[PDB]
């Protein structure tokens, strides 16, 4: 019972939520122990490994904080489905193979994302210079035509979250992606990441209606069913689903009566207008900082979202 | 006096030199 | 350098070539494991033999 009280002294004091401060000139002990945080990234030493406390079990501590760890997503894809040249924090989409083993997945940027709509009818001008050829991804779904004309194709396309990894192989890359948790990059100087979406894409809709300011802003991504071919929107807003799907229904409130008055619903399966998506959660203050893309030839501009917490969901249908 | 970097072949009584110019010819671009 | 000629050319002044060569980067790494009853055992201390 004497043990006891050495386990509990081990297991008792939490990290200190207030701290009296004197001035700020000081910088005690006390107050560095409050605001620092155990890294993720040490040198390969007994030292290094022991300072950094990587091998605490479940969270970091030397010899639970309302941090959590984030989780990679590993794929493989092909060389040339995946443009090299994209940056860092990109948002991509996964599409569910119809093989029934693969081994090689198929994620796709909105850069990319958008070759496969264009084709069979600024941004497309930087989308046709990453990627020359559509026919090379076009075959990666295999009957695009009949997914889209059944109206299936945002069940068949999951969201996977933006990328932080992707080393530069020859025939069969290997991207790296955060499906869920805290984006950060994992790098060995741990520099930020900052989630970019195209701007042509990416229309807010906090300031598409022009007081409760709250903190987490979510980001939507939007799958619509369009007689132009179907087309990939992010939307973000700092509202709930409930709302939502309600100020979706009333953003699209033209271009549902525009596809029914160019083309009946002569069956049952046309009737859906697309799907939603939460993305995850970000800060509503220094959100979406507008910037920059540069390739060789072109630029286009394109949001950057700083600092996401990437939380995919189901699809919502929009109708 | 100085040394003459050049391979010298013996033919029966005559002892002549074999030299190539060709890396002294190279360092120009030149058509040797 | 160059060789003078005597003959009438077009000849070659002084030459320079100024080449770079940029460096590599190869980023080698794997993915070991380590379970969870080996790191909680590490950061106890047993009074048992």
């Amino acid at each position: 019972r004497r043990r006891l009280q050495r386990r509990i002294a081990g297991l008792l004091p939490p990290p200190a939520r207030r701290l009296n401060i004197s001035r700020g000139s000081e910088f005690t002990r006390d107050v560095r122990g409050l605001v620092e945080e155990h890294a993720q990234a040490s040198s390969l030493s007994a030292a290094a490994v022991w300072r950094a406390g990587l091998l605490a079990p479940g969270e970091v501590a030397v010899a639970w904080s309302g941090w959590r760890p984030p989780v990679f997503g590993d794929f493989l894809i092909h060389a040339s489905s995946f443009n090299n040249a994209e940056a860092t924090g990109t948002p991509l989409f996964q599409f569910k193979q119809s093989d029934p083993f693969s081994g090689v997945d198929a994620v796709f940027t909105p850069l990319s994302l958008f070759i496969l709509m264009n084709h069979g009818r600024g941004l497309t001008r930087m989308a046709n210079l990453l990627y020359d050829s559509p026919a090379t991804l076009a075959d990666l779904v295999p009957d695009f035509g009949r997914l889209v004309a059944d109206r299936r194709f945002h069940n068949f396309i999951t969201p996977v979250g933006p990328l932080v990894e992707n080393i530069k192989s020859t025939y069969l890359n290997k991207i790296t992606t955060v499906v869920h948790g805290p984006v950060v990059s994992k790098a060995i100087p741990r520099s930020t990441v900052k989630v970019t979406v195209p701007q042509e894409a990416f229309v807010d809709l906090d300031a598409w209606l022009s007081q409760p300011c709250p903190a987490d802003a979510r980001l939507y991504v939007a799958l619509t069913y369009e007689e132009a071919g179907p087309r990939f929107t992010f939307f973000q807003s700092s509202r709930g689903h409930c709302q939502i799907m309600n100020i979706l229904r009333i953003y699209y409130s033209p271009s549902i009566m525009h596809r029914y008055a160019v083309v009946q619903p002569l069956h049952i399966e046309e009737l859906t207008f697309g799907a939603v998506a939460c993305l995850g959660t970000f800060s509503a203050t220094d959100g979406w900082r507008r910037s920059a893309f540069n390739y060789r030839g072109s630029s286009l501009p394109v949001v950057e979202i700083d600092s996401f917490y990437s939380n995919v969901s189901d699809w919502e249908v929009i109708l | 006096r100085v040394p003459i970097s050049a391979a010298v072949i013996k033919l029966g009584n005559h002892a002549v030199a074999v030299e190539s110019l060709q890396k002294m010819y190279n360092d120009t671009q030149s058509p040797y | 350098p160059t060789i003078a000629h005597g003959d009438g050319r077009r000849p070659s002044k002084q030459r320079t070539f100024i080449v770079v060569k940029n460096c590599h980067k190869h980023h080698i790494s794997t993915e070991m494991e380590l379970s969870m009853l080996d790191l909680e055992i590490l950061h106890s201390i047993p009074e048992t033999p």
